[PDB]
């Protein structure tokens, strides 16, 4: 029992980790303000939130062309193409775009969350802050928590507004299904309160669990070169598990 | 032989490594004191500790009578006030220019103001050597001199005690020339304690005033540099000298070749 | 326990940024009615000159006739030792 | 126009970037074998292909759970709960397994090879290997491209089979629909060679874009610690916005 | 005064920086020879030219008269069994151990059998001091023992040049002894040729044979040790010896700080 034993040391580690991420996720979220702390946060919201827009922008137009071409070839056989535009919105706004857009953000903002934290940690700075007397939790890791909870949500409702620009225009523009059909039966039976904020609840919750992990797993690195790349591909296959993970739970509950 | 900080039996391991067995240590007042030793150990972990940074585990650190690990968050604060600490490759925070890097401890340790805080700015960059270059980051700063602008930051609240860690290094003897002149001078313009953490034995000896040699857990000798290599032990000597004779090994462990079969 | 006007300025006390604010303040309005600049700051009864006790003393310079006009008293022994550390040695006047 | 100047640079490089990519792909594959590389070979498909088994087999049981839950919503009012074992089975076969089983395997698999490749370059072992006298491309390259190129489409094919096994676990055992009519429906619209061997083309042409991007990137790197972490957040964008460009197009080939 | 490598009128850039802008070095046969200079240029991108990994821009280097940039695959594959080059991070190949590391550079260019290649290699890391270690991981391996099962691998085809990059650096002085004794008595052990590319005056003017200084782009003084000094350039005195009088500047530009306002 060589390697048994080694099984049950991994996992012991892996439960002790939570514990250090849930104390360390306690005393950010309950501790006061302080002075320049909003100048820092508007900063962090460049980093996080303005250069995840390009590629949020993209594959959200991707994958509403793709579904106003799928769902074309399945509806016209049934007589329902009217119902064209409520089967785009309708996928978008309670699947994929709270799910998609997370998936990219935990690659994008989120291993580059933990690339910059990281290397504070290697290159000492880190310490050098600790020992002049200022906590480095509330200076360093703090700001750019709140900036990955603020931008995720709003980057899945442009997720889900192009994706939706770009279904319409492959379904109505090059398919020819009528224009008025298209909005008419989306404003009848998607509704804004059951859907859209129903969507905005999901990406709240993943952008929680996308931006404690690669926070902490920079916070928590190996200061070393090839400890802080392994940790960068830990935040991407632990929120990976997590964002798909909470989706279900959250559709029984919200669509059950 | 009054004694700044003076440390007392105390233990620490990373790993099960043992840094620090049982060791004793004097740092006196207004005096360079070494603590030399070979490479590999946590030498710099001293540091972290005086400071504090991580805790001891059967040891008491005493800054001037107070403990540092009994120590509650408003006497910490108020110490670390009175030290400065220079790491090896100059902690400087990336985003943040020339300027604000060394007005950071001063922002955190004062109420001043804006025109005030501009002229100890312009004092600690110009004592050091630096004053033009203040709007720029830290970023194309000829890292030799990124060491300097980490320098102005150690010294900018005016402390008692400095701590620099390996500042003798793989170095030009140009840039190894200009902090050997400004260690000597900022300690009699400032009247500081320095704490010097290196193993560069031709440039320790010509600064310091009192070495320890810490080898792997315990002080292998201690003195003034002319009487620590006249009663010296026979570990402190091939240290000291680089030779092959001593308790260290040169061949892996012990045979005649003979004696194993290859393949 | 700060500084006084007595027909030229006397420093006095100690400055370590908890009370050096008003000692560059109430030593400025001093400057703000002094007519002709010849005056000479008194650095008399100082004790713990460091490089702050400086900076309010440069910070009194570029508000004056010129970029200098004003000279210095004698220097209790731990403040010129910081003057030459920041090559200051030979830009003030020291009589 | 100082920004427009450095805009106008940016994309210059950018293009530049794939002509070098290119021509080393091209010295890659069409070059011939040598001594031992097999066995490089099959030591590769340990790092990339099992290691990538834990994510790749939960991540497809937890899709198909949602597949099911959402699908019979839907399929129930119209009286056709019937056809859940069609609509699960041919929307993780042609859609979701090739797509989703790729943005997991570039950000695991492929941000660790372009991690191992890169610390190589920094700590000198491919300088030092060229001047022993043994390219470097041939013996630390290829082998971690091949091994690529064959895992993902094994990996898909694991995914969309615990997806349906996971997408009959909700469907038949709890939600009760007929056992009998899941599998009969199945077999009778799902074609092993229109919709099964579809879906492994896809992702034949996906593990290209994935490994070819996440090996140039350790190559052409910047021996520099945050060089590095830069260039491994450069293949979980690329990877991704290669991956769902590409899917558009062969969905509009294969059915359309 | 043969000369094994020599170099004449090479011209390097790296991102619009000046290396090497006009030289020629001579090489001498069965001599070391050191390059020194100031750090944060490109010293160590020689022996990337002699070796063969970069091309220059306006130069040739000739290695026994034949052009190395002019040189075809099966030429410059033969050039190579005559090289030996040990880097500054000792490169060892990770997943390898400590015996498929020395026979790495033996299996590309033989066809041996294996109870020939296993007495090479135990003969190789014996010289070196290293017998007993051969099945374990360059993990593990106490790295200034990593410079020296690297410095086996770089003289396993029993070469006739061997390229040291920065071997004296932030060492023990116990590591830098044991180098130094290998450095001398592996050359004349097997009658080399080294090259030695270094910023440690103290240990390399004690090794060397000729010495070139090279500050931004040309020779700044040449010759044996004893005449390099006397010689001397007011360049090579502030370098060779860390002074303040010299073309280097402490201060940042020039200035009277009273000319400028703050804020
Ligand atoms: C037949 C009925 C039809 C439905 C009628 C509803 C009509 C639509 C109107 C409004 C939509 C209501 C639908 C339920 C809403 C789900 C609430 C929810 O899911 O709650 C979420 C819990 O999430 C987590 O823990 C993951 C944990 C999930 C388990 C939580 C269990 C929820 C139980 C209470 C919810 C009551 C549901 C009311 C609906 C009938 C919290 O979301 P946030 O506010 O962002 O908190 C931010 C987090 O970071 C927490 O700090
Ligand atoms: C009304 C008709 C109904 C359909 C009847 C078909 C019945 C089903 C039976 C078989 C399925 C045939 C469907 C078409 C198959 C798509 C072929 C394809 O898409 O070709 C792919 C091209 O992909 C790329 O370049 C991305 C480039 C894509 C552009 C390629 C354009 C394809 C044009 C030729 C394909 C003929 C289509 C025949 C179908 C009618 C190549 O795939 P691989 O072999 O993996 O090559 C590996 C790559 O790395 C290349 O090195
Ligand atoms: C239901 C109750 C509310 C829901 C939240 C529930 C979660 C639990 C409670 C959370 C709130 C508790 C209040 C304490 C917050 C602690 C975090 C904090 O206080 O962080 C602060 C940052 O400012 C900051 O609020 C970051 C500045 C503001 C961030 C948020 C900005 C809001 C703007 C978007 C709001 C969306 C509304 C739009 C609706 C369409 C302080 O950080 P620093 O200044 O950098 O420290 C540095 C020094 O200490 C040393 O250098
Ligand atoms: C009703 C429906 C609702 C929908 C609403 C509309 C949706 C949003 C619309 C449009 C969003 C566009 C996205 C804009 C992206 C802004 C990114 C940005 O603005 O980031 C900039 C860089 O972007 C950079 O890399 C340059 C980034 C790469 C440049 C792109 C190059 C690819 C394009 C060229 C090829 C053409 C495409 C091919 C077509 C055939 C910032 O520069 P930095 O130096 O990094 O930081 C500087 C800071 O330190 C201080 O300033
Ligand atoms: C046939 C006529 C029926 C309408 C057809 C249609 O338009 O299809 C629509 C599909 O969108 C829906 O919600 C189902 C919406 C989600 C569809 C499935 C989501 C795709 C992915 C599944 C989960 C994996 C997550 C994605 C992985 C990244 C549903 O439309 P309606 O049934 O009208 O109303 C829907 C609700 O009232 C519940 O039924
Ligand atoms: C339509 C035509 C075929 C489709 C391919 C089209 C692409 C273009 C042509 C490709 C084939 C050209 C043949 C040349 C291949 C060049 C790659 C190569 O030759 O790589 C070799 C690796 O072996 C190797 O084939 C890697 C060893 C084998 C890898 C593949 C293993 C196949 C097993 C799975 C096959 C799936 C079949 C299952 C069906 C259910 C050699 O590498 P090294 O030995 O490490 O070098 C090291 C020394 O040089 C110095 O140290
Ligand atoms: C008909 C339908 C078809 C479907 C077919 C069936 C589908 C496949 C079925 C099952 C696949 C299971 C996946 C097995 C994963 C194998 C991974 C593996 O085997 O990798 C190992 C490590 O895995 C490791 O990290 C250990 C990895 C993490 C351990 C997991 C810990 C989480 C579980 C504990 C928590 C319980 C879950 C909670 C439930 C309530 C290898 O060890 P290394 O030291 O890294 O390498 C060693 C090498 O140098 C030489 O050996
Ligand atoms: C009611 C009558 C319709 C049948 C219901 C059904 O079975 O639902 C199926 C829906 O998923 C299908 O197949 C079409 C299969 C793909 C569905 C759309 C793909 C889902 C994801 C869209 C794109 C997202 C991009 C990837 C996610 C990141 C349609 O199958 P049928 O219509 O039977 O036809 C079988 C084929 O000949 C094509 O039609």
């Amino acid at each position: 029992m060589n390697t048994i034993a080694w099984l049950g040391r991994l996992v012991i580690e892996r439960i002790r980790g939570i514990g250090v991420a849930a104390l360390m996720l306690l005393q950010i979220i309950f501790s006061l303000p302080s002075a320049g702390g909003f100048g820092r946060f508007v900063y962090q919201m460049h980093r996080v939130g303005v250069m995840s827009l390009l590629i949020i922008t993209v594959s959200g137009l991707f994958i509403g062309l793709v579904l106003g071409l799928q769902g074309y070839s399945i509806l016209v056989n049934v007589g329902s193409e009217s119902m064209l535009g409520t089967m785009v919105s309708l996928t978008l706004l309670r699947e994929l775009a709270p799910v998609v857009a997370a998936l990219l953000f935990a690659g994008r903002a989120g291993s580059a969350l933990t690339a910059e934290i990281g290397s504070m940690k290697q290159s000492e700075q880190l310490a050098s802050m600790e020992m002049i007397g200022v906590d480095p939790l509330k200076q360093i890791v703090s700001p750019r928590l709140w900036a990955g909870i603020v931008s995720l949500p709003m980057l899945t409702v442009i997720f889900a507004a192009i994706g939706i620009v770009g279904g319409k225009l492959v379904g109505v523009d090059f398919l020819g299904v009528d224009e008025g059909s298209f909005w008419s039966g989306m404003q009848n039976n998607v509704q804004f309160g059951h859907d859209v904020v129903n969507g905005i609840i999901k990406s709240i919750v993943f952008a929680l669990l996308c931006t404690w992990i690669a926070v902490f797993q920079g916070y928590a690195c190996d200061p070393t070169p090839e400890g802080i790349a392994t940790a960068m591909t830990r935040t991407v296959v632990y929120s990976s598990l997590c964002v798909l993970g909470f989706d279900f739970v959250l559709t029984a509950v919200m669509f059950g | 032989t009054q004694s700044l900080i003076e440390v007392k039996n105390l233990s620490f391991n990373r790993g099960e490594r043992v840094i620090y067995d049982n060791i004793s240590l004097n740092i006196r007042r207004g005096q360079i004191t070494a603590i030399m030793g070979p490479s590999g150990t946590g030498k710099t972990t001293l540091l972290r500790l005086i400071g504090g940074q991580l805790v001891p585990d059967q040891g008491e650190v005493l800054l001037d009578g107070k403990d540092i690990a009994q120590m509650s968050r408003q006497e910490l604060f108020a110490a670390r006030a009175r030290m400065g600490m220079l790491f090896q490759s100059g902690a400087l925070f990336t985003d943040m220019s020339v300027y604000e890097n060394v007005a950071f401890p001063i922002r955190a340790h004062t109420k001043l103001s804006e025109n005030l805080i501009a002229e100890l700015v312009a004092l600690k960059l110009e004592s050091v050597g630096l004053r033009g270059t203040e709007q720029l980051m830290p970023t194309e700063l000829s890292g030799g001199m990124n060491r300097r602008v980490a320098l102005a930051r150690a010294i900018a609240l005016d402390p008692d005690l400095i701590m620099y860690d390996e500042p003798f290094a793989g170095q030009d003897p140009i840039v190894k020339g200009v902090l050997t002149r400004l260690i000597r001078s900022l300690r009699e313009a400032l009247d500081l304690t320095t704490i010097i953490v290196s193993h560069d034995v031709p440039e320790t000896l010509s600064i310091a005033d009192y070495i320890y040699v810490v080898a792997e857990g315990k002080i292998q000798g201690e003195g003034t540099p002319e009487e620590l290599q006249a009663y010296a032990s026979p570990f402190v000597k091939q240290f000291l000298t680089g030779s092959a004779e001593g308790p260290v090994e040169y061949q892996f462990s012990h045979q005649a070749y003979l004696d194993n079969e290859v393949r | 326990v700060v500084q006084y006007l007595n027909q030229e300025l006397v420093v006095s006390g100690k400055i370590d940024f908890e009370n050096a604010e008003q000692q560059y303040q109430a030593g400025l309005a001093i400057i703000k009615k002094q007519t002709s600049f010849p005056l000479i700051v008194d650095l008399k009864q100082l004790e713990h000159g460091n490089t702050l006790a400086l900076a309010v003393l440069v910070q009194w310079l570029r508000q004056t006739p010129q970029k200098s006009g004003l000279h210095f008293k004698n220097v209790p022994e731990k403040m010129l030792k910081i003057i030459q550390a920041c090559h200051l040695q030979e830009d003030l006047h020291l009589v």
